[PDB]
DNA sequence: CGTTTTATTTTTTTTTTTAAA
């Protein structure tokens, strides 16, 4: 085809001559970038395309494939000419589109095949990634062997279930992806591609029942994530890691209202830690936070954990029972075709978090799993053909309800709502809300919305503070405790006074350390102590008997 | 459901329509479809068609004015004689149900239920809302049902259908396993098709601890995804509900907590924000109101209250006040606050269970 | 016989020799294949290429003529070969990312003498090929994966594996034992670090030696398994202190569901009991009550005789074990 | 006067039924 000559011509004088941006083209470079990268996917945006020559709209439809052909060609000949140091390895090309228009699903129809199309999908369960066969080759007599491949990988999209069209079903669409845009499908995405429409090779052509089985099937060119949930210092270096930070992060911890200042403090906490230091010889011992609070039907008990969940290096959603399943009986046999059986949340997000209302609802059969990540660091599946385990270096949250109405008062807890206590044994972190009687006028400004720390930055330093300072310290003062183990066992004697342990203060060693993961302090003294007895005695003091005092001029002097 | 027979049940049958024609489809509507009838070339019978006939142009008491729109809401010149004089109020408690009597409170109540709620422009961060969850309890032989199966004549999407018979699959789709089509569509169901809708239903009463799955969704979630062996997604309710459940000798007997007057599940009476119960009273001088009714009742002249407001004048005048969307910067909307505290000093006396979701 | 992983290896990765490691899942057993035999009708040793089905020619032919076609081949193992078979697997480290994603695997495939050596919960460094099963052009064409071996190199982890595969340690045993001063001095070494059934230890010594299965010519079989006892709060230690006990001779251990009453080759298999680690092992656990009364009738034929037997299919497991355990507690105070 | 025939398994939701201190 003699039209064949100019088009590479257009390509050539132009991804080796084009200056936009006040110069250096990416085509001079990303190649190159490529190429030491070893990617083969060197991308074009259309809207450059067509700020040169938008000509490569209105020839290309008659055959978009021979449009890519007309493409890797040239890029091949760009690499190897230039980069015939190249030629060795792998040696073979396709780019990339990002028409940078965004149309929509159950549009496709009879006029929208094998033509420039772009689209997006929201993706879901599919298979794994497994190859294909590729040339023409077999016969010698008068070939199953060295015969090049390529991987494989089905999709599953869906659709937006934001923009969706008032009770029109969702839907469902078939579709592909090749080798190497592959291995990056999980399920719970959105993906924009540039897309492209056909149907199977033969799908059914025949006389036949009273209707055709026919499929319709797409692949991308180019994919480009649209969701990225992992990865402009000046802030953080110098303001977020004084103690001065409880109210500069306690100003921007829960913009929603003013109330329940300690929450702040402790969710200024709350995503601050984990911690390896297994010991020698014994086992490994403990890094796990376990939290929860009685609330209130009328509280906030529901709405109690939702801004962490887009922040955290880890998070893990589920409310609770209601439609909370087992899943959360493994023969160890291995999951068969078309057959599935599940397994366990729990390594997932390991070293995350299960965040949770309707705690206390849950099946105990699942409680089994729950429990013992958080007391022995591993848990027990049981008398299946396998009796495996599952990894636990994670922390445990929750948003749980009372027990037989709203609130109990000082009386004990278990009566308060109605948890099991070897389970409570591995519990930590504590906060309680009742109200009597600013916020009106707050409530209905909130209600008239007519339409500090940064936003886009603030999870890495949480990851500093899980990630860089790290000291550790013999005995400072805390042998003091040796009182607040005997004295209060025995002064606080008979009301509600047994929860007083180690375990009740390495549930305080966990954050007294963590109090220079937020300061990257590299040590630790009294002051980072007393602290933390300020959320001791503030959280304990609700959890025992009226008799309330005990706690006020027992503690209140180390406030 | 306009033809029904005695015996005999709306058996089904199955057609196909072309692409001006498709996906213009929606919930139980009445259209006039073509009689082509065709073969099936296995035989089995089948069939066929072409052409269908299911506000910017008027509704009933007008004829063409000017509006915001052509005739949208153009007849103004006749509403709004109708809009402001507010004992017009008194039509809506007194020209719309004239066959029938009760408490004077629900027929001066509900109609901000089929009427648009709140709306607003605000957040991305959360949503806000407009309806509210209801209920209407008494005990029966007090006419507790005439009033939801006439909504299925009065307003849209009145869906008046027992609950006693659902199941917790009543709402959507529950499986296929076979190649119907793609061997997965379990995205058929029974509330959605509330198309700017409510579904209020009787017998909320002996059903199951699994229904509230959804009524948990209610107000705060409005959100539909299935832990089957299919897919999860999820829509958006638009819809309100009733409450339809009954006590068991009936009196509420007026010794013991209102709640422990049925005992019914934990969170369900923090989401329903009014619940508007008529009781039973003996004093007969009530009941001789009913029977010199229904001395026109039968006798086929005239036989109820003179009205002076019709159905289709109030159902075209509905629309008319949802597309203004006031602006609230109320001093009084500042000094509910001490109507709110007033109210919590009638609260402090007869110690319910009360917070914001009831403001 | 340079290392590698699953995630790294594909369609360019064919028939080819490679070096990975990994860690042993399961694998089937031993059945059958062999490299050639014959047929009557025309007896000649049946080469094959690899470890079709004779085409039109028969060769109960040249008779005259009359004719003998589509396959008069009743194969005739008598005069075959033979070989063996395991079909091995494996898991990806736990270093890789199965965190946010799922571990994935595949199957291998082995020959003659190389069964009957690996064994699940062991770890492995090998070198297979990357080869195929399947044919093609499946909406187009999805196809095989496996491996075969040739040459696995396996590890040989530290101190554990006195397991499957000194006398001067005899002399480091019993110069000791020499002194008789065992039974109180190793009363702090049960538990050798920490504080404890301090002064009453001693009668672990008892325990783990057991008294004899001293048998009789009479019916009996006497209680030479016996059980012992702990109960208490927690804050103790008591968690990490059995936790050490497995690790101080074999047993498993935690409480309660959490050890505690396939689609292939149409056969139910049964992995059995609560002897399987424990019959000559012995256990430490809590939560006793804290079960399910349904698994509660075993531990009375467990403990007091193994007394058992088998119910669900038609056949009795007359299983028995010099096993033994103690009970952990946080009951009523 | 010649050259070719033939296999499917596990999970759902309903209506049945069945379990413990
Ligand atoms: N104020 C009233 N207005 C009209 N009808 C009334 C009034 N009070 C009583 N009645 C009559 O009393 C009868 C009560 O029996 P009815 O048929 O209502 O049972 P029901 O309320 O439908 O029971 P349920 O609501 O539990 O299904 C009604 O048919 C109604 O006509
Ligand atoms: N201390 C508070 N701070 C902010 N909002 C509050 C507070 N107390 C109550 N609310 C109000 O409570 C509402 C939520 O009630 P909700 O949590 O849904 O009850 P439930 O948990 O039983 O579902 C919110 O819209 C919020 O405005
Ligand atoms: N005498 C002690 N020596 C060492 N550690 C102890 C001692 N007493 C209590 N502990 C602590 O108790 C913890 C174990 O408590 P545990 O037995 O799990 O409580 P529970 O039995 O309620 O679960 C250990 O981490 C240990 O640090």
């Amino acid at each position: 085809l003699g039209p064949r000559t100019e088009i590479a011509n257009r390509f050539q004088s132009f991804l080796r001559t084009f200056v936009d941006e006040r110069g250096a083209y990416t085509y001079r470079d990303r190649i190159r970038r490529m190429c030491e990268q070893n990617m083969s996917s060197f991308v074009v945006s259309y809207t450059d395309l067509a700020n040169k020559e938008h000509v490569l709209a209105y020839f290309l439809p008659e055959a978009p494939f021979q449009m890519l052909e007309i493409f890797d060609k040239v890029a091949k000949d760009m690499v190897l000419s230039i980069f015939p140091t190249y030629e060795r390895v792998t040696t073979e090309i396709h780019v990339r589109i990002s028409l940078p228009l965004i149309e929509e699903l159950r549009t496709f129809r009879k006029l929208h095949l094998n033509q420039l199309v772009r689209t997006l999908g929201v993706v879901t369960a599919t298979t794994g990634v497994l190859p294909q066969l590729s040339v023409i080759k077999y016969d010698c007599v008068k070939n199953m062997e060295q015969t090049l491949y390529r991987n494989y990988q089905k999709i599953t999209l869906q659709e937006s279930p934001g923009r969706i069209p008032a009770g029109r079903i969702p839907r469902s669409k078939d579709v592909i992806l090749l080798a190497d845009l592959c291995d990056q499908c999980k399920p719970g995405d959105e993906l924009e591609v540039t897309g492209i429409y056909t149907n199977n090779y033969d799908g059914s052509l025949n006389t036949d029942q009273g209707f055709p089985v026919f499929a319709t099937v797409i692949i991308a060119n180019h994919v480009v994530v649209k969701d990225s949930k992992q990865v402009d210092i000046a802030t953080i270096q110098k303001l977020s890691k004084d103690p001065r930070i409880v109210e500069r992060v306690v100003a921007s911890m829960a913009p929603s209202i003013y109330g329940h200042d300690y929450i702040k403090r402790a969710l200024a906490l709350a995503l601050f830690g984990g911690e390896s230091k297994n010991p020698g010889e014994k086992h490994k011992v403990r890094g796990d936070i376990n939290l929860l609070i009685c609330g209130d039907p009328g509280t906030a008990k529901s709405q109690f954990l939702k801004y962490t969940e887009k922040v955290a290096p880890r998070a893990v959603f589920t409310t609770g029972q209601g439609a909370s399943a087992v899943g959360l009986y493994v023969r160890r046999n291995p999951v068969s075709r078309e057959w599935t059986l599940e397994a366990g949340a729990l390594v997932l997000a390991d070293q995350g978090v299960c965040l949770i209302d309707e705690f206390d609802k849950m099946n105990d059969q699942d409680r089994t799993s729950i429990h013992e990540a958080m007391e022995q660091q591993s848990i027990s599946i049981s008398k299946a053909g396998i009796v495996t385990s599952l990894q636990a270096r994670c922390t445990v949250i929750a948003a749980a309800n009372p027990i037989g109405g709203r609130y109990d008062p000082s009386m004990t807890f278990s009566e308060n709502v109605n948890l099991s206590e070897p389970i409570l044994s591995r519990f930590d972190v504590l906060c309680v809300v009742k109200d009597e009687f600013q916020l009106a006028k707050f409530v209905v400004h909130s209600h008239m919305k007519h339409h500090e720390i940064p936003q886009d930055l603030l999870r890495q330093y949480i990851v500093y503070a899980k990630e860089n300072i790290r000291p550790k310290l013999t005995n400072i003062d805390e042998d003091k405790i040796a009182k607040m183990y005997a004295q209060l066992r025995q002064e606080s004697f008979a009301t509600g006074s047994l929860p007083i342990t180690v375990r009740h203060i390495e549930s305080v060693i966990r954050m007294s350390e963590a109090h220079a993961r937020m300061h990257l302090r590299e040590n630790v003294m009294e002051a980072d102590v007393s602290m933390a007895i300020r959320m001791m005695l503030e959280s304990f003091i609700e959890a025992q008997k009226f008799s309330v005092m005990k706690k006020m001029r027992s503690t209140f002097q180390k406030y | 459901q306009a033809e029904l027979p005695r015996g005999c049940i709306p058996r089904a049958v199955e057609i196909i329509l072309r692409s001006e024609l498709v996906e213009t489809v929606q919930a139980g509507d009445r259209y006039d479809f073509t009689g082509t009838l065709i073969v099936v070339p296995d035989y089995r019978m089948a069939f066929l068609a072409c052409s269908v006939q299911a506000t910017d142009l008027p509704m009933s008491e007008v004829t063409a004015e000017d509006m915001k729109k052509q005739m949208t809401d153009a007849e103004w010149h006749k509403i709004y004689e109708m809009s402001k004089d507010r004992n017009l109020y008194q039509n809506l408690i007194s020209s719309l149900f004239p066959s029938i009597y009760g408490n004077d409170e629900v027929k001066r109540g509900i109609l901000l239920q089929q009427f648009g709620g709140v709306a607003k422009t605000t957040t991305e961060k959360t949503s806000l809302r407009g309806d509210i969850n209801v209920c209407i309890v008494g005990d029966p032989s007090t006419a507790k049902s005439q009033f939801l199966k006439q909504v299925s004549d009065f307003s849209p999407r009145a869906i008046y259908t027992s609950g006693k018979a659902s199941s917790a699959a009543g709402l959507t789709a529950a499986v296929v396993r076979d190649e119907e089509s793609f061997d997965f569509v379990i995205e058929a169901g029974a509330l959605m098709l509330a198309d700017n809708g409510i579904c209020c239903i009787d017998e909320f009463d002996k059903m199951d601890q699994r229904d509230q799955v959804a009524i948990h969704e209610a107000m705060e979630q409005q959100t539909i995804s299935i832990a089957r062996a299919g897919v999860r997604a999820t829509l958006n309710a638009r819809t309100s509900i009733l409450a339809a459940a009954n006590p068991i000798n009936g009196r509420y007997d007026r010794s013991k907590s209102l709640q422990q007057n049925i005992q019914l599940s934990a969170p369900i009476m923090s989401r329903f924000d009014l619940f508007f119960i008529l009781v039973d009273e003996c004093n007969e001088v009530v009941d001789y109101a009913i029977a010199r009714k229904i001395v026109d009742l039968h006798s086929n002249i005239e036989e109820s209250v003179e009205r002076a407001y019709t159905r289709e004048e109030v159902l075209r005048y509905v629309t008319f006040a949802r597309q203004f969307k006031p602006v609230i910067s109320q001093e009084a909307g500042h000094m509910l606050v001490e109507n709110y505290g007033h109210l919590r000093q009638r609260d402090t006396g007869t110690s319910w269970r009360i917070t914001v979701r009831q403001l | 016989s340079n290392p590698t992983n699953i995630r790294q290896l594909k369609s360019d990765c064919v028939s080819k020799l490679v070096k990975i490691a990994g860690i042993i899942v399961a694998a089937s057993g031993i059945s059958a294949k062999a490299t050639r035999m014959s047929i009557q009708c025309l007896s000649c040793s049946t080469v094959i290429p690899n470890l079709y089905a004779l085409p039109r020619k028969c060769n109960t032919e040249q008779a005259g003529r009359p004719k003998c076609p589509l396959d008069p081949f009743f194969i005739m193992p008598d005069k075959c070969k033979c070989v063996d078979f395991q079909t091995l697997k494996l898991q990806e480290l736990p270093d890789f990312v199965p965190q946010g994603e799922i571990p994935r695997h595949l199957q291998l495939f082995c020959d003659r003498s190389l069964c009957e050596r690996v064994v699940p919960g062991n770890r492995v460094l090998i070198q297979g090929i990357y080869s195929i099963r399947k044919v093609g052009k499946a909406v187009v064409g999805v196809r095989a994966p496996y491996m075969r071996v040739v040459g696995i190199t396996v590890d040989s982890e530290g101190a554990g594996a006195i397991s499957r595969y000194t006398s001067d340690e005899e002399e480091h045993f019993r110069r000791m034992a020499a002194s008789g001063d065992i039974y109180e001095r190793l009363s702090q070494s049960l538990a050798p670090s920490i504080f404890g059934s301090r002064d009453i230890k001693k009668a672990i010594t008892c325990m783990l030696f057991g008294g004899s299965r001293k048998r009789l010519p009479d019916g009996l079989c006497r209680r030479g398994d016996i059980n012992v006892l702990l109960l208490g709060d927690p804050g103790t230690a008591k968690s990490q202190l059995l936790k050490f006990v497995e690790k101080v001779p074999i047993a498993v251990y935690t409480s309660g569901k959490g050890s505690s009453t396939d689609p292939q080759t149409r056969n139910f298999v049964m992995e059995g009991g609560a002897m399987v680690l424990a019959d000559g092992g012995v256990v430490c656990i809590d939560e006793f009550d804290k079960m399910r009364e349904d698994d509660r009738v075993a531990i009375h034929e467990a403990m007091e005789q193994q007394t058992i037997s088998i119910a669900k299919a038609g056949i009795t497991t007359t299983l028995n074990s010099r096993c033994s355990v103690l009970a952990a507690a946080n009951s009523i105070f």
